[PDB]
């Protein structure tokens, strides 16, 4: 079976410019488990992003959290880029700041 | 409230060279406490909560031995299942296993479970009576006959009613400062105007534990699902959870709408209004 | 604590 990932991109804490925070990309509801997830700063891949240990829901679909420390600013744009066998093109979800 | 201990195992074949990917994770309630990853350096069961670090070297030796046994069974199973389904050596396939026990508020056994999937579909599951099996197809029926002959249900029932609940109670005691603590949601509302005639109210629940929560909208004190959006509960990354619920309302009528928040950590449900 | 053994499918 193939199930396409759901994506939420969000901060751990309500964001203020200049205040250290965590950028999260939560990917869920996907199968199979092989998935590529990047966090982007102004379209450029962030290095040293960490992720949770692979787990799954009652319907057997997988979920992962990808996360990095970031300091939001007025101008800097953040996003999550997801590739998966179910996607003909990478899916980019922009961080909205009020998710 | 009720508590659970659950182990999740994922097994992925990697045709071309070498051994399958094996990932094991253990949870108490919504708290990960142990992990094993075939591709990590330690080749040990590893702690992921401070309260499990209380366990001595004999615990880590035993859990490492058992998780490696689980890994080898899953390696063999990928081969067995490829045979049962007449599949080529060329394709990657996935096995998933979940087992564990629920206890009630009194920490007494409520239910046990042991579920197995192949390529994201039900394969075989232990029934609630812990004496019988649900096999999805004839491959799983062959496994059911094998597990009946080898008295697997009896072995799992002894674990699920015994060791599983006994060690869950031990973890709840050892980790009481966090595991027995409820974190009520921190709630607020935001307002978004798309046009002169339409606004979106968003009801936020932040920093709560456990993950179970209910957000509902009312209009003039009556439940409304029309024109609402409820996002999947999501991890904050600090062990707590987040969720929001949104309603589209006519501009100027925001005051008619209330957000209702139910959570184990709240003595009474909260009501928010713009 | 994990279960002691896993019987193959
Ligand atoms: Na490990
Ligand atoms: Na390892
Ligand atoms: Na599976
Ligand atoms: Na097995």
């Amino acid at each position: 079976i193939q199930r396409t990932p759901k994506i939420q991109v969000y901060s751990r804490h309500p964001a203020e410019n200049g205040k250290s925070n965590f950028l999260n990309c939560y990917v869920s509801g996907f199968h199979p488990s092989d998935i590529e997830v990047d966090l982007l700063k102004n379209g450029e891949r962030i290095e040293k992003v960490e992720h949770s240990d692979l787990s799954f829901s009652k319907d057997w679909s997988f979920y992962l959290l990808y996360y990095t420390e970031f300091t939001p600013t007025e101008k800097d744009e953040y996003a999550c880029r997801v590739n998966h066998v179910t996607l003909s093109q990478p899916k980019i979800v922009k961080w909205d700041r009020d998710m | 409230g009720s508590h659970s201990m659950r182990y999740f195992f994922t097994s992925v074949s990697r045709p071309g060279r070498g051994e399958p990917r094996f990932i094991a994770v253990g949870y108490v309630d919504d708290t990960q406490f142990v992990r094993f990853d075939s591709d990590a350096a330690s080749q040990r069961m590893e702690p992921r909560a401070p309260w499990i670090e209380q366990e001595g070297p004999e615990y880590w030796d035993g859990e490492t031995r058992k998780v490696k046994a689980h890994s080898q069974t899953h390696r063999v199973d990928l081969g067995t299942l490829r045979g049962y389904y007449n599949q080529s050596e060329a394709g990657s396939h996935t096995v998933q296993r979940m087992y564990g026990c629920d206890v009630g508020s009194d920490w007494r056994f409520l239910r046990g479970y042991h579920q197995y999937a192949y390529d994201g579909k039900d394969y075989i599951a232990l029934k609630e009576d812990l004496r019988s099996w649900t096999a999805a197809d004839m491959a799983a029926q062959t496994t059911k006959h094998k597990w009946e002959a080898a008295h697997v249900a009896e072995q799992l029932r002894a674990y699920l009613e015994g060791t599983c609940v006994e060690w869950l109670r031990r973890y709840l005691e050892n980790g009481k400062e966090t595991l027995q603590r409820t974190d009520a949601p921190k709630t607020h509302m935001t307002h978004h105007a798309v046009s002169d005639h339409e606004a979106t109210l968003r009801c936020w629940a932040l920093s709560f534990y456990p993950a179970e929560i209910t957000l509902t909208w009312q209009r003039d004190g009556e439940d409304q699902t029309q024109d609402t959006e409820l996002v999947e509960t999501r991890p904050a990354g600090d062990g707590t959870f987040q969720k929001w619920a949104a309603v589209v309302v006519p501009s100027g009528q925001e005051q008619r709408y209330t957000c209702h928040v139910q959570h184990e950590g709240l003595p009474k449900p909260l009501t928010l209004r713009w | 604590k994990l279960v002691v053994g896993a019987v193959g499918v």
